[PDB]
């Protein structure tokens, strides 16, 4: 679901 | 004594924070201009600051030893729950005892109780917040203590929806045990007395503060007109 968090965490 | 691994950990967190936190506050110009004339005039400015701050918190988190071991889901959950608490914690550095406000080196970026109210937040959150800031300020912690607290907050086993409690617990223990050991070796009386227990207590106050913000956030967020002023990140993180 969460996209923006996943990208930033790498 | 402070073991070498413990000294290493402290070095890493300090550096992490120095990169993640800007004393100059230069980046603040980029946010939508603050408005103090008008309901929730402050919110667009304040919402951008929060969004910015969320990014900075995410970066700090990644640098924390063992945070990278956790499943992606477990990383996500820890950030989602703690992001408000950490922002309140890091915000202490801008907070001034004399005026009881957050001072960003300029009159325009100075933040007072009425400003936060102009965000759409009631005194019940606000008044406990200010009290927390004072109580934290009074501790006058070393910078090493300050970073360590934020990292121990970020990595919590209890947080709802955690996939692997045991592993998150293991990572937290190392940092906690690092903080305890540091105060006793590196912190002199009478400031050292009760400082770990007092610091732990502040995490409990943050949990209460998180619950209040969340309720207030949902009533704010529920209205489409206010929701439009939030950043995409803020909506995703704060839900
Ligand atoms: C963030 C930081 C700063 C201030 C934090 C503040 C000051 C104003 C009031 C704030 C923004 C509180 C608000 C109740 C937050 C409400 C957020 C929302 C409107 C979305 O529900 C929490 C933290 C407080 C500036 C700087 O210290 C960096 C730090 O990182």
């Amino acid at each position: 679901e969460n996209a923006l968090l996943r990208y930033l965490l790498d | 004594k402070l073991s070498e691994e413990q000294q290493h950990i402290i070095a890493i967190l300090l550096d992490a924070h120095h990169k993640t936190y800007d004393p100059t506050y230069a980046d603040f110009r980029d946010f939508r201009p603050p408005v103090r004339m008008s309901p929730l005039s402050m919110l667009p400015h304040l919402a951008d600051l929060v969004s910015y701050s969320i990014q900075k918190v995410i970066g700090f988190a990644k640098m924390i030893p063992g945070f990278r071991d956790l499943t992606s889901d477990d990383q996500i959950v820890l950030l989602k729950s703690s992001a408000i608490e950490v922002i309140m914690l890091r915000s202490n550095q801008s907070f001034t005892m004399d005026d009881m406000s957050w001072d960003c080196g300029s009159q325009d970026y100075k933040y007072d109780v009425t400003d936060v109210s102009k965000a759409g937040h009631t005194l019940e959150l606000i008044e406990p917040l200010i009290k927390f800031q004072v109580g934290l300020k009074k501790l006058n912690l070393h910078e090493e203590e300050h970073v360590l607290l934020m990292a121990i907050c970020i990595v919590s086993p209890d947080r709802p929806g955690v996939q692997d409690a045991k592993l998150v617990e293991a990572i937290q223990d190392r940092l906690s045990n690092t903080l305890q050991t540091y105060i006793r070796c590196r912190h002199p009386p009478p400031g050292s007395h009760q400082l770990y227990a007092k610091m732990i207590q502040k995490l409990a106050d943050l949990r209460s503060l998180n619950e209040e913000h969340s309720k207030q956030y949902r009533s704010l967020s529920f209205q489409p007109e206010n929701s439009m002023k939030l950043t995409p990140l803020v909506l995703e993180v704060f839900g």
